[PDB]
């Protein structure tokens, strides 16, 4: 079971890795403590398949608070994924960076947040605004130091009206707290 | 059982091989991996985690797993040691103060029972300035000749120039692959 | 045919409104 | 501002959960079931639960409770709208809303939930847009979401440009036990299934009372809807300016406009019920149905539900037109009629016995409701003038529309 899943995840077969990820996701949804296999899935994280990347990001987000120490092996992967040409991959990386409740994880994600703040894609802009709002909620001092208030304010008077609305909502949420 | 399919696959090349990317920070490990995979010296951000890439040469796909030399990433090299067949160590000949740290890290990595079948792969990184040591002084300082039961080879490679990477890859292939 | 009222063609605008 | 939206089950098991803010622990879902059970047993159960300082708003789904736990004073209306959008997206993607599809599309369900909202703020809500980027069987996000026109995907090509409209009319009559109608409101429904090539901008035009008065033609029969709600693609600026219903039709079936105004006309079907119930001896059902609608319109599938006694047994039906069937599960007799032409008079005489032992507690007097549905009938009299279909490329459209009249809240209070 657990040993077989770990062996499958520690293999070089894409089908076996996908099957192991699906089994881990099903166990997690069914009520199985799969946080012990998070370090094993850390190595099998940088994958070309988008389906496996989403599952890995979801496992890391759900296994970030449980194993904050094991989450230090994903900062490089997050930084690499933040520059992905695909807008969906960049948006997913931005969402996962802000969804990880790690005190030392958001500190290293300030540079990716600043890089994605000026994203031309309206979806990328909305994801960056959401990540900035999440960082401000988790750490208001970190958000103030990063100077994301000016970027959020300027997002309102830009294009991408959905992105403008997302930035306005993020600014209101920051001001609400 | 029949091994006709295996023979057919091996006739045109089936062996892949493995490799590792370990060493001190700013020792050219990432640059060496980029040169092996791409062939250019590209500046990269510090390796907080690890870099995963594959290089195909001589019909063998020698995948290289970059490992940072940071303090928070130095103890994480054991995680990448699992399911790994090769290991390449990049030495910093221009960092005399960090030379002792690199030698200690290499000794600690080679002093593990799990990492026993992997031959030593010492690359003389930063081999472009006069302060860089030769292929024997660096090995003597690191004590590569005293690594019993380990096939350690000292090679000098310059990240900017890229010379010696082909020789190191050929030596690694010869050490790993023992076929015609 | 279809239950609930047969489909009927619709115009483009009020021709009597100019 | 719900902390995390999760889908529960009939047994309290969470089919799927997805935290959005992380300010609420995932263990609060377990206490939601006992709280709901306590509220149901005491009559204090509400859709918006409250577990200490965290409110767990839940919506009764087809098979699971969509519990959306929240911590701060988030927008309750916004949370309800997000839950409704998620339910609509799930219904569009999965034809079944139960535990069978909850655990069968988890790989795509998690991705859809992640893409829908982030940090408690929904971002994607279009079913077509969501299906164009997340599928169960991934490319970059479509430009339609980023572009202003998020309800009409560009580049759609069809062999023929045919749009099927539906003039759905709901006749709701609230007739009290005294014989007088209290709530008599008719809600219009202008739903069109546009299937053409490109992204044409529909120019809706009907015989509106306000439009007729503005144009000076306020002398013919015009529909004056008390409440008119435009669709998402419908531009509210044109409607506020000069009542111009100009918007890009969606790709598929969508609701453009939905009229809602009170009705001051006589009911389409006049149903009078007589209860000749003896004292633990027998029961009499003197149900007479009078068709107040036009004789040219026939009420197809008319089912006048007359609630029979809860403990009544051995019933006998003596009617003239329409089959009468007593369903023990429903505890009532429905005067089902296949075709009900206007002006028809159907009289029924029910007769059934009662148990000798009287009931321990009362069962109430549920109102009698009919299921009359006469298509091709326009009770409101509103007639569509024209539909301005304009495309940049230029094509000849052949839109179609059908008027359907049915019975909505047409409940008659029992005696
Ligand atoms: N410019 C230059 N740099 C060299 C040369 N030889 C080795 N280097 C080192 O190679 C490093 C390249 O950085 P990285 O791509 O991050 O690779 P790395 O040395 O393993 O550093 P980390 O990934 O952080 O561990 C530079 O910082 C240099 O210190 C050389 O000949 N020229
Ligand atoms: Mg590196």
């Amino acid at each position: 079971e657990i040993f077989e899943l770990k062996a499958e995840l520690n293999s070089d077969k894409k089908e076996k890795k996908k099957e192991a990820v699906k089994k881990v996701i099903a166990s997690m949804t069914v009520g199985k403590d799969v946080s012990a296999l998070f370090p094993d899935v850390v190595n099998c994280m940088q994958t070309d398949n988008l389906e496996l990347k989403k599952l890995v990001y979801l496992y890391l987000m759900n296994y970030a608070k449980s194993q904050p120490d094991m989450a230090i092996m994903a900062v490089n992967t997050f930084v690499k994924d933040c520059e992905d040409p695909n807008p969906l991959i960049r948006a997913l990386a931005v969402r996962t960076m802000g969804c990880i409740r790690v005190d030392k994880i958001t500190e290293y994600l300030c540079e990716p947040l600043r890089k994605c703040l000026k994203d031309e894609d309206p979806y990328v802009r909305k994801t960056a605004a959401v990540c900035v709002a999440k960082l401000h909620d988790i750490n208001a001092q970190l958000v103030e130091d990063q100077g994301f208030l000016d970027t959020l304010k300027d997002l309102i008077s830009d294009s991408n009206p959905m992105v403008v609305a997302n930035a306005v909502a993020a600014l209101s949420e920051i001001a609400e707290s | 059982g029949n091994i006709f399919a295996n023979l057919f696959k091996g006739l045109f090349g089936k062996k892949e091989m493995r490799i590792l990317m370990v060493g001190l920070d700013a020792a050219g490990k990432t640059t060496i991996l980029y040169k092996l995979k791409l062939g250019e010296i590209v500046t990269t951000i510090p390796t907080i985690g690890f870099n995963v890439e594959t290089v195909e040469y001589k019909n063998i796909s020698f995948t290289v797993w970059d490992v940072g030399g940071q303090d928070k990433i130095r103890p994480l090299w054991r995680h990448y040691f699992q399911n790994t067949q090769g290991l390449i160590f990049v030495v910093d000949s221009n960092d005399r103060e960090r030379v002792n740290e690199a030698r200690e890290e290499l000794m600690r990595m080679l002093a593990e029972d799990e990492l026993r079948d992997a031959v030593l792969l010492v690359f003389a990184n930063k081999q472009d300035l006069p302060n860089a040591m030769n292929a024997a002084e660096i090995t003597d300082k690191l004590g590569l000749h005293s690594l019993r039961h380990r096939n350690w080879y000292i090679q000098a490679t310059c990240a900017t120039s890229g010379d010696g990477l082909y020789e190191g890859l050929d030596w690694l292939s010869n050490q790993l692959r023992n076929q015609k | 045919d279809r239950k609930g009222g047969s489909y009927s063609q619709a115009a483009g605008s009020d021709s009597a409104q100019s | 501002s719900a902390s995390a939206v999760y889908v529960l089950d009939l047994k309290g098991k969470v089919l799927i959960c997805r935290n959005y803010r992380g300010d609420v622990d995932m263990s609060e879902v377990e206490h939601f079931m006992p709280i709901l059970m306590e509220k149901e047993e005491e009559g204090m159960l509400s859709p918006i639960l409250a577990h200490g300082g965290v409110r767990f708003m839940w919506i009764k789904h087809n098979n699971l409770y969509l519990v959306a736990t929240s911590k701060k004073n988030a927008c309750v209306s916004l949370v309800f709208s997000f839950l409704y959008k998620v339910v609509q997206v799930f219904s569009e993607y999965f034809k079944e809303l139960e535990e069978e599809s909850i655990r069968d599309n988890f790989v795509i369900i998690y991705e859809l939930l992640d893409e829908l909202m982030d940090f408690g703020y929904p971002q994607t809500t279009d079913s077509k847009i969501l299906q164009e980027y997340i599928t169960q069987e991934a490319p970059r996000p479509p430009a339609t979401v980023t572009n202003a026109v998020s309800w009409r995907s560009e580049g759609i090509k069809y062999r023929k440009n045919e749009v099927f409209l539906d003039v759905i009319e709901a006749v709701n009559l609230l007739v009290s036990a005294n014989g007088n109608v209290l709530r008599s409101e008719i809600v219009g429904s202008i739903k069109m299934r546009v299937f053409l090539s490109g992204m044409p901008e529909l120019r809706l035009g009907l015989n509106d009372k306000v439009l007729f008065d503005n144009t000076g033609r306020g002398k013919s029969k015009s529909v004056e809807l008390e409440d008119v709600k435009f669709h998402q693609c419908v531009r509210l600026s044109r409607f506020e300016n000069d009542r111009t219903i100009s918007f890009i039709p969606p790709d598929g079936e969508f609701e453009l406009m939905s009229y809602r105004l009170n009705t001051h006309v006589k009911p389409l079907i006049w149903i009078e019920s007589v209860i000749e119930k003896h004292s633990h001896s027998r029961i009499e059902y003197m149900v007479k149905a009078k068709s107040q609608f036009k004789r040219r319109s026939t009420a197809n599938n008319v089912e006048i539900h007359i609630p029979v006694p809860n403990d009544a047994d051995s019933p006998k039906f003596k009617t003239t037109v329409g089959s009468v069937k007593w369903v023990p599960e429903n505890s009532e007799i429905v005067w089902s009629v296949k075709s009900f032409p206007g002006g028809k008079e159907y009289l029924m005489r029910a007769h059934f016995g009662l148990p000798s032992v009287e009931a321990e507690d009362k069962e109430g007097k549920p109102p009698i409701s009919v299921k009359f549905e006469i298509p091709y009938f326009t009770t409101s009299g509103i007639q569509v003038r024209y539909l301005k279909i304009i495309e940049k490329s230029g094509y000849q459209a052949l839109p179609w529309v059908r008027y359907i009249t049915q019975n909505g809240d047409y409940q008659l209070r029992t005696q």
